[PDB]
RNA sequence: GAACGAGGUAGAUGAAGAGGUCUGGAAAGGCCCGCCAUAGGAGGUAACAGCCCUGUAGUCAAAACUUCGUUCGA
RNA sequence: GACCGAUAGUGAACCAGUACCGUGAGGGAAAGGUGAAAAGCACCCCGGAAGGGGAGUGAAAGAGAUCCUGAAACCGUGUGCCUACAAGUAGUCAGAGCCCGUUAACGGGUGAUGGCGUGCCUUUUGUAGAAUGAACCGGCGAGUUACGAUCUCGUGCAAGGU
RNA sequence: GAACAGUGGUAGGAGAGCGUUCUAAGGGCUGUGAAGCCAGACCGGAAGGACUGGUGGAGCGCUUAGAAGUGAGAAUGCCGG
């Protein structure tokens, strides 16, 4: 580019409207409010989910369950990114998270039965979906539990 | 000042662009100089008890000191100004030739 | 792509080729716009206030009372009507410093270097070396390379004496291959480079 | 307690055009030519000055007081 | 310094926390610009002076201190067209007559007479309104910015992105 | 470019633009007279823009992009006249 005749992308740059500069732009006087009422007033409005003293809908509805302590999260890899390994890899914990198929370990890697696995691989995982172990073994490969 | 009361100055812009006089006074504070037969005023005088005629009279005023330089002494043309020290005395020169100006 | 290698004196010693993932890229021209606007931004100092009616001396008082006086009701004298009051919402210190994404920059860089091989601004020298940090002589370098109007110098690493001879040149800037940016590319007509920062710059950018 | 080193609190030195010519009250401007540049920061100067002045880059400088650094019992 | 430029920017560019106000705590202004240089108008004339008219100075004095520029309201002098039988939100469209002559255009000024025609704003179901606001002129005077959220658009990369 | 259709509008939604100050990059103008101010019978669909003359006496446009203290006739608005 040239700095005397640059040009932004089509459509990435809007001019932002002005309200309150007259009549012929459509938002003179008035501003886009209307006439009057708690919504035309600076600092107006009632607060969010308010409905003007009608119970607000949350509190209308019960408060249900808990949160665990305890609660872990796995890493879940389905099978089909299994696929993109080389074949007779030790796929582990520490290689997914270097080579990037995941991006945080959590409570562990568990391994999930979606897609379908064609090579054989040496998959250490903290846990197996039912499904995932057996589509492992079947491809010859090995799901130990780590 | 880059000149002083008594150098022989050329005026170097103005109305007197290229005229020669001797300063007649230095005025530091101002950065103003006085040459002589360099910016001649008329003064409009009335009567005083030091001169009760008052009359007009021509006067040299002041120019600024940026407008004169001093001459060389060897080629007798305007110079830029150095310092060098001699016997233990700083002295002006003449950066066109060398020569001592004082 | 293939481009020219000269000596400082201005003779070709045959040609370089330079890395096309670098210099034979199509250039983005919407993210050297984004690149642009974003390195003029992160130079601005947004040192810039004014009073509101808070900060404004005085005005604690009513001028007078609410009612009865036949004036209209005030209750400053430095609200923002007033002559002497508060400005409503001027400017306030701030930044306008934002990141674009890191291969954004790299595109961005890459797009303006073979933006200047296209146009036929880069000029790759052998070696550029001043025996005295002599402007003179780079003055005299740059008439020879037929270096007319602006131009970035380029070097690997620090190069006091070229950096010290091209100073006082007006519209000629030196660089390490390390600074170069996109600003300081396209605001300068020619980029002069030696075959060290080329080869420093290929290093980082591919 | 000393000695040495670098700073601070004054300063010094410091390149290059009154170039010609036009207009003008005045030239820093126009036009045509040079030159310096580790200096084309800035301010000033009769209109807009790297080369007129104060300066700038760079290089130096302190009797005195002061800052910092360096050295001199398992 | 993609900060202000004298109603701004500090309250304060100026002898300002002054003047002034208040018993006091306290409140708290207005007010920048001759010229490059005073060369700041010798002298003459009217006038008690102020102030003028010349003469000088200056590039310029219609830059003469109330001194760069010098808008508007407002106040005057002159006069081209009209005006003392007329009922007027003051214009507009039609239109002779008279006076002019331009960024040269199916021009400019004025306007006998004819038709039509209840300001502007705000607020209202509805306002010429006998509802509200503005004496006039000038200046100043109101959806901003930060950080988050979300959507659209744009760009980069893409089962990855940062 | 053709045909066909359409184009009253308050709140309000959407779009396209005008102008202001500042910045960057081109490019320019200006003591042979900048901005500002005054006048005019010019130009553009509007916001608005020129040209000529006068005053003024030193600064200012244009193009593209950026950023906003960006537009006043009303607030018994504030200050001045
Ligand atoms: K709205
Ligand atoms: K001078
Ligand atoms: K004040
Ligand atoms: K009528
Ligand atoms: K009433
Ligand atoms: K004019
Ligand atoms: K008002
Ligand atoms: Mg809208
Ligand atoms: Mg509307
Ligand atoms: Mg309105
Ligand atoms: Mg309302
Ligand atoms: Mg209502
Ligand atoms: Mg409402
Ligand atoms: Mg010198
Ligand atoms: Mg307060
Ligand atoms: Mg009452
Ligand atoms: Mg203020
Ligand atoms: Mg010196
Ligand atoms: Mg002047
Ligand atoms: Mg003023
Ligand atoms: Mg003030
Ligand atoms: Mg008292
Ligand atoms: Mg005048
Ligand atoms: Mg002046
Ligand atoms: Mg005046
Ligand atoms: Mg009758
Ligand atoms: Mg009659
Ligand atoms: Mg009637
Ligand atoms: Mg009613
Ligand atoms: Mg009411
Ligand atoms: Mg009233
Ligand atoms: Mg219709
Ligand atoms: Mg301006
Ligand atoms: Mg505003
Ligand atoms: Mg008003």
């Amino acid at each position: 580019m040239k700095l005397h005749e640059l040009k932004p992308s089509e459509g990435s740059r809007k001019t932002r409207n002005r309200v309150g500069r007259g009549i012929g732009s459509g938002n003179g006087k008035t501003a886009g409010k209307g006439h009057k009422g708690q919504n035309a007033r600076s600092g107006g409005g009632v607060r969010p989910g308010f409905e003007g003293g009608q119970m607000p809908l949350f509190q209308r509805l019960p408060k249900r369950g808990f949160t665990n302590i305890n609660r872990k999260e796995y890493a879940v890899v389905n099978l089909d990114k299994l696929n993109g390994f080389a074949e007779g890899t030790e796929v582990t914990p520490e290689l997914l998270l270097e080579t990037g198929v995941i991006s945080k370990l959590n409570a562990g890697v568990k391994i999930l039965g979606n897609g379908k696995l064609e090579k054989k691989l040496t998959v250490k995982a903290n846990k197996f979906s039912a499904s995932a172990k057996e589509a492992v073994e079947a491809a010859g490969g090995t799901a130990e539990v780590i | 000042m880059h000149v002083k009361k008594g150098d022989k100055v050329m005026v170097i812009s103005g109305k007197d662009k290229g005229k020669q006089g001797t300063i007649l006074a230095a005025f530091p504070k101002k950065d103003r100089v006085l040459v002589e037969g360099v910016n001649m005023v008329k003064k409009h005088s009335k009567p005083t008890q030091a001169n009760p005629q008052g009359g007009i009279s021509n006067q040299e005023a002041p120019i600024h000191v940026s407008n004169v330089m001093p001459l060389d002494p060897k080629t007798g043309e305007v110079t830029r100004v150095g310092y060098k020290v001699e016997d233990g005395k700083k002295v002006r020169v003449a950066k066109k030739s060398g020569q001592v100006l004082d | 792509p293939k481009v020219a290698l000269y000596n400082q004196n201005g003779s070709t010693a045959g040609d370089i080729e330079l890395n096309a993932s670098v210099f034979g890229i199509e250039p983005n021209e919407s993210v050297v716009f984004d690149a642009i606007l974003m390195q003029r931004a992160s130079l601005r100092q947004g040192t810039h206030k004014v009073k509101n009616r808070s900060e404004v001396r005085g005005g604690g008082r009513k001028p007078w009372r609410q009612k009865g006086t036949g004036r209209a009701r005030q209750g400053s004298i430095r609200s923002p009507q007033w002559r002497g009051g508060g400005v409503v919402f001027g400017p306030t210190p701030r930044s306008y410093s934002y990141k674009l994404p890191k291969k954004v920059r790299r595109l961005a860089i890459k797009s303006v270097l073979s933006s200047k091989v296209i146009d036929n601004n880069i000029i790759v020298l052998e070696d550029l070396t001043l025996d005295t940090a002599k402007t003179k002589e780079m003055a005299a370098i740059l008439k020879g390379l037929s270096v007319e109007k602006k131009a970035l110098i380029v070097t690997a690493d620090a190069n006091e004496a070229v950096a010290l001879s091209a100073r006082n040149i007006p519209g000629v800037t030196v660089v390490e291959a390390n600074g170069i940016n996109v600003l300081d590319v396209v605001n300068h007509e020619k980029l002069l480079i030696t075959k060290a920062a080329v080869e420093k710059v290929e290093e980082v950018l591919a």
